[PDB]
């Protein structure tokens, strides 16, 4: 149920492929209800 | 005797009086502002043929009461019916100069005088006579201290033609007019009169008759209604006065008229009790079935009468009627916006309350968080439901948290409805648990779900304890970790700790809107949050300044609220704790009987036990006399919300943040009295020193040592007797012996020897030490010529002994 | 300018992408540096931008885990315009790890829009002056950026540097040094300068400048241009052929047109077909007025056109001034809108600014959860409440809660429609009843059939209107003796009159202060119940409470709002006046305290003097003292036992530093507390202390001692009394001594002396003589004097 | 001054409808709470 | 109001005076009984 | 305070100033600051 400062290093703690992408989003998706690697890691 | 009138009120003139022919009354009568008219016949009109008045007498600026010599001496009240308790009343007279009317008794009723604007004689009539009236005593000198009077037969005439009685201490003669007065019997012939002669009436009769021992020229009644020559010497079996019998049929009327009267005047009256009283002990009720004073299951069985059928409640003093009630006839209505206290007042009125009948709405009110001060409520029957078919209902409370502790108590209501609406600080749970236990949840099955507690935690998680340690004045403790799915948005904890002497308490028992503040409350802020649950720290925190032997009760977080979910942290059981003990303090002042050196007993347990107090201990560290002077030449008597939105608006900042960056794809002991005895040491302030410890062990914790000094008297005593032993030298010499027990504790009274020639004065000389062991003897000064007697006495007062002169004789030049 | 211009950059994952922007002097857009994991300070050793000089949107920075100072990333950031924000702020420095200075040690403006810098633990130097940049101070939020625990030295080049080296500025007159970064410090403007900037020495610059000027009043040598830069000079508009574009710059037609054709058929999404009209090049013409294909220029009005909105999904969760202005000239808005505003920080300006042109919601418009909505007249063009689609139990208006919603619409001149939806309401503590009810009248869909809660709405607010204003205000130093008008269809629906009294220090006091939710109230409560209601108007008693015991010198507020008792479903409309912070005459203070005088010499003497604790005014300026020089019994007292014995026309406070005083002068110094002496002698009672001048000694014997020889054994000694001995001379000491032997001691006093004329030496034994005299004063001690020889006859 | 139709009408409003007003409060210090005393109690 | 000195003075010059001429519609016929 | 405080953290602390006087210190704090 990582919410808010937890969700920064996760997503540090996983991959570093893509470097996060750019050109309702990950706080609801993964914040109110505990996501999992399946979609977290999406964010990558 | 004679003429019956019935009572009638008196805008007229000529009903001013009303003595002519009725020498009794059968109802009530009074004069009033009347007519405006000259007391041209009151004033001297004399009428004391009518001798009873059943009821009360009222007198409102009435005209004709200016001068009053002879009008109607001879008048005993009944006091059938009375205003105010008063069977008479003496007030609202404007224009009154002379108080002369000429008042044996007055029964059932006090006599009012004070606040008269034109009153006198008062100071001169005995009111104790005619009726203690210790209700109110309001019978005071109105307008007597500036000589209102202008008209006494005793010592202000000189020769004393009345009688007399004590008055505030004083032996004051009943004065009355110039010449009249009170009548006289003897004190055995009370509350039925006597002639002039003194000769006492009939036991049968009520003031004083023309012809003695004659009952039929009274005016008396009888409590069994004999109609003739009656009888009312009451013996034990009967059970009114001396002379005035109840019986048991009499005191019965007295409540079967009043046996449906719902209503104030007739009231029930008992027999059990000798004299006919309506009232009852406060463990005593009337019977059901019997018709004689029957004890209660409890005390104050007394049930608070009812006005109008509702009895409304607001700001605490609307309440103070209902101090002790057992059954309420009617419905209660209850809205408390505000106030001081709720335990202490609404809890102190209506917590000895016991049962319902009908209908009790908690109408709108702010104060109330904990509604358990109905603390005795079993039954609210329910029979008469006020609007809605309703029997209890709660309306419009913002801040009622808890109704009662379902543990606990057992409130049941046989008939009627509920109601919650606009309720928000009380969860859904406490409402179905009173329904639960009111019996009318199921049986005789109106919940808005909205408007009742949603704004307040629910659904309670539980939070376990953990660590703890204490000293005897500072306890610490730590508890389980534990946080809700958005961590951040738990702003703290809040923990309650109270004291508790005994292992009973509650959350909202003490509390309400007035901040009655009864669980001290402190908040700790929340812990770093740390990757793998069980590396972070668990929440911790202390408290100091407790008390070291006292038995704690302590326990729940805050948490900002989601639309979304509404989870909050809990609260925790209520753990008690005591700290450790500690060293008692000083110990009671002590009491010492120090009478003999075999009799010191000491006399104290302080507060500040700090644990059970077991260890007394004592010390005496003193000399008992100085010996320096036994030893030395010396003389015995010659010697000298907003913060709530910023949490939610930077949380809003955060989740809007990374929603739009993120995209995907030595010594003495005693034990428990104060002590038995101390001895063994030699008349002297004797220093012991007493100290106070925690308990018996190596480890005592003792505190400061109190101090004790209190003289002895000395266990010894006469020390010198026998004849004056002396050799007389030829150069007017003589010599003197004794022998001295030296024991150096103690210091003889006196200590000295006395000479005395013959007839002539007497002289004292010191002993010294010396004389006894160096000198070894003693001599006296300069001898005149002739007898001479010599006296040894050395006592540590003495019986007295004789100590032989054996008179010599000296030289004489 | 010297540099290029270059789009918004989203910088992220590596430092090696940075290089797109070498060579940018002003940034259209927003820069953002984003995740950054492997930096270390090392790693950002060569990385410098000083070309940079503008931005004009916003710029923030994001987790860059080794970066800990902007002094060297880029200093000549100048201005920021704010032209589109993020979340109402235009600089948000986030979650930096290792960020020690802030940087930024030249930066200007920044027009629009506010600051956040938080959550950071390295980063303590933000307490050196946002008035000087930011119009708006209030909406700033910074908070947990490690500088909130107070372990920071502050460390700062114009203060640690020794003495201070760079401006202070006043905030609530702590009045502090402030600075950027160990390096550098302010650059504020003079005063009389304004936004326009200063140069190096400090001076105005050209009024069309902006913040820092190359030249004094230069045009062409200026480095932010207020208001628009054309071609290398800053202008207030754009004569020739260039229109107006992004309210910074001017262009030509041709530029616009190239810009148009570069998305008329490009895939490039959120560009714009962009439009000449109103000498400007609008991405898009406005309400009325649309563009002809022609030549890019807009055509009036083609009847009545509106421009539809067509928010996403039908919903937009308005919260923000970086989401309100999405809505900018949208007059048909084609979804429903749900304000949550939060946080207090009124946006009641820029909501005015966007939503103002708001006409006509398709949807549902519900108000949930805004804190800070003071009132919903910013929507002053909303007429049709479509209302095509409802919330939930077919709601079209909702007010979940809004703590502080009360004007709601003004149906003075205000008319609106709502099509269905019926109407709720919640929680709104300050929703009035009398404006909620004109809301069901006025189109709150009373026909058509058609949730409003009873006393969940303005359940904290007032509805009175009758301004029964005080008839007169009379009012004494210590007692009100003024009265209110009077004025209900029957007497039974008047209650009673009551009153709220209480001090007023300010003039802030407002109705909700020290309400029944306040509890504790320092409120005067008094209730009056009205007099006879007389047949004549002109007979009107105007109840009043006069109340007694007022401080002379304090306002006080008086504020009625009387009460009533009615029936909660309906009920009168109330009376109420406006509270009046009504002061207090002066009278004579009260009695003056600390009155301490201190001699500062024997000739002088100075006091310290308080006012009372509360004075009944505003002053004296003159201090008594008693007649007094010296007691003359002390002139005659003898000593020589063995082993036995006006006014000054000066302020209270401080200013009595009289002097010319005797040596030897103590006595009471009396004075007294006053308001007024000139037009009003009001003074209180005359305070009482005495100053002691002892503590100071000048003038000892003064002149030889000669001898006179008498043969039998008798010597005199005589002298003269120094003119000003400090006061009084007490005593005199004197000391004989015959050669080769032991030495005789004598005193003489002042009495004595008067007849002897000195000193007699008695008992002397024959031979070689020597004598010494010293003089004794109250004030000390003299000097003795120089030995004297004579011979004694000889036997 | 005061002493006339303002301390009747001021008595008159605290309590309603030879030591009196006139050397009490007329003359002489006095608060509300000395109205009242002049007044019936 | 009228139901202190006033009502006094009244009846002396022509459930008490409290209950039925002071809260309650009288006239001078009822201030006698 | 500050003093009282060291002893409080030696009662915490188990077997392992003008700060904690000033602004009340937590035990927390005290956890970590007594551990050597």
């Amino acid at each position: 149920t990582l919410c808010g400062a937890e969700l920064v290093d996760a997503l540090q703690f996983v991959c570093g492929d893509r470097g996060f992408y750019f050109n309702t989003g990950i706080v609801d998706e993964c914040c109110f209800r505990s996501c999992d690697l399946r979609r977290l890691e999406m964010y990558c | 005797p004679g003429e019956v009138c019935p009572g009638m009120d008196i805008n007229n003139l000529t009903r001013l009086h009303e003595l002519e022919n009725c020498s009794v009354i059968e109802g009530h009568l009074q004069i009033l502002l009347m007519f405006k008219t000259r007391p041209e016949d009151f004033r001297d009109l004399s009428f004391p043929k009518l001798i009873m008045i059943t009821d009360y007498l009222l007198l409102f600026r009435v005209y004709g009461l200016e001068s009053l010599k002879d009008l109607f001496p001879n008048l005993t009240i009944r006091g059938s019916r009375l205003f105010f308790n008063y069977a008479l009343v003496i007030f609202e007279m404007v224009h009154l100069k002379e108080l002369g009317l000429y008042l044996m008794n007055i029964t059932r009723g006090s006599v009012r005088i004070e606040k008269n604007n034109e009153l006198c004689y008062l100071a001169t009539i005995d009111w104790s006579r005619i009726l203690d009236s210790v209700e109110d005593n309001y019978i005071v000198l109105n307008k007597d201290d500036n000589e209102e009077c202008g008209d006494c037969p005793g010592t202000a005439k000189g020769k004393t033609n009345c009688p007399a009685t004590v008055i505030n201490g004083q032996f004051v003669e009943r004065c009355w007019t110039h010449s009249h007065c009170q009548k006289v019997c003897p004190t055995i012939c009370k509350s039925h009169g006597c002639t002039a002669e003194g000769l006492c009436c009939h036991s049968e009769c009520l003031g004083n008759c023309s012809q003695p021992d004659d009952p039929t020229k009274c005016v008396a009644c009888r409590n069994f209604y004999l109609d003739g020559r009656c009888v009312e010497t009451c013996p034990p079996p009967y059970y009114f006065q001396d002379w005035r019998c109840v019986n048991f049929s009499f005191c019965q009327d007295l409540h079967h008229k009043c046996k449906n009267s719902r209503r104030q005047g007739c009231h029930q009256y008992v027999i059990h009790n000798n004299k006919c009283i309506p009232e009852c002990p406060s463990g005593y009720t009337m019977n059901s079935s019997n018709l004689l004073c029957t004890p209660c299951l409890g005390p104050c069985p007394k049930v608070c009468h009812l006005l109008e059928g509702e009895k409304t409640i607001d700001s605490v003093t609307s309440a103070q009627e209902l101090r002790g009630c057992t059954v309420i006839n009617g419905s209660l209505i209850i809205n408390i916006r505000g106030g001081n206290n709720l335990a202490a007042e609404l809890e102190a009125n209506l917590g000895l309350i016991e049962e319902i009948s009908g209908y009790l709405k908690i109408r709108r009110s702010y104060a109330l968080v904990s509604l358990s001060f109905f603390r005795k409520l079993r039954l609210i029957r329910g029979e008469t439901l006020e609007i809605g078919n309703y029997s209890f209902y709660a309306l419009d409370n913002q801040n009622l948290r808890q109704l009662w502790d379902w543990s606990k108590h057992n409130l049941t209501i046989t008939q009627g409805k509920l109601f919650f609406h606009y309720n928000p600080k009380l969860c859904l749970s406490e409402i179905h648990k009173m329904e639960e236990v009111s019996g009318t949840k199921g049986r005789q099955e109106d919940i808005a779900l909205k408007t009742n507690g949603d704004q307040a935690s629910c659904e309670n998680e539980l939070l376990k304890f953990s660590y703890i340690r204490t000293s005897f004045d500072k306890i610490l403790l730590r508890w389980e970790p534990y946080w809700p799915p958005d961590f951040r948005d738990l702003l703290g904890f809040m923990l309650f700790y109270k004291e508790a002497p005994y292992q009973n308490v509650t959350e909202f028992d003490g509390q309400d809107a007035c901040g009655s503040n009864s669980w001290t409350v402190v908040d700790i802020d929340p812990p770093l949050r740390s990757n793998d649950p069980k590396s972070q720290n668990h929440p911790g925190w202390l408290m100091r300044g407790l008390k070291p032997w006292t038995q704690y009760a302590i326990f729940k977080t805050l948490v900002t609220f989601s639309d979304e979910r509404r989870t909050y942290g809990a609260k925790s059981d209520i753990i008690y704790v005591q700290t450790d003990a500690t060293n008692p303090s000083v110990p009671l002042d002590p009491i010492s009987v120090s009478n003999s050196s075999s009799q010191i007993i000491l006399k104290w347990p302080p507060s500040d036990p700090n644990g059970n107090i077991t260890h007394y201990l004592v010390f005496w560290e003193r000399q008992a006399e100085d010996s320096e002077l036994f030893e030395l030449d010396y003389c015995l008597k010659g010697l000298k919300l907003k913060e709530l939105e910023e949490s939610s608006f930077r949380k809003t900042f955060e989740d809007y943040l990374h929603n739009v960056v993120f995209v995907p794809r030595p010594f003495e002991k005693v034990v428990n009295k104060e002590s038995l005895v101390i001895s063994g040491l030699r008349f002297t302030g004797y220093r012991i020193e007493l100290q106070a410890c925690n308990q018996d062990t190596p480890e005592e914790r003792c505190s400061v040592a109190a101090y004790v000094s209190a003289r002895t008297m000395p266990e010894a005593k006469d020390d010198i007797v026998g004849p004056v032993t002396h050799e007389i030298f030829e150069n007017n010499v003589v010599h003197l012996m004794w022998q001295e027990p030296k024991e150096p504790n103690g210091l003889i009274v006196l200590y000295e020897v006395s000479y005395r020639r013959y007839g002539d004065e007497e002289l004292h000389l010191c002993v010294s030490r010396k004389h006894f062991a160096l000198e070894r003897g003693c001599r006296l000064r300069g001898l005149s010529p002739g007898n001479y007697s010599v006296r040894i006495r050395a006592t540590s007062a003495g019986n007295g002994s004789w100590t032989e002169p054996t008179y010599f004789y000296v030289t004489d030049y």
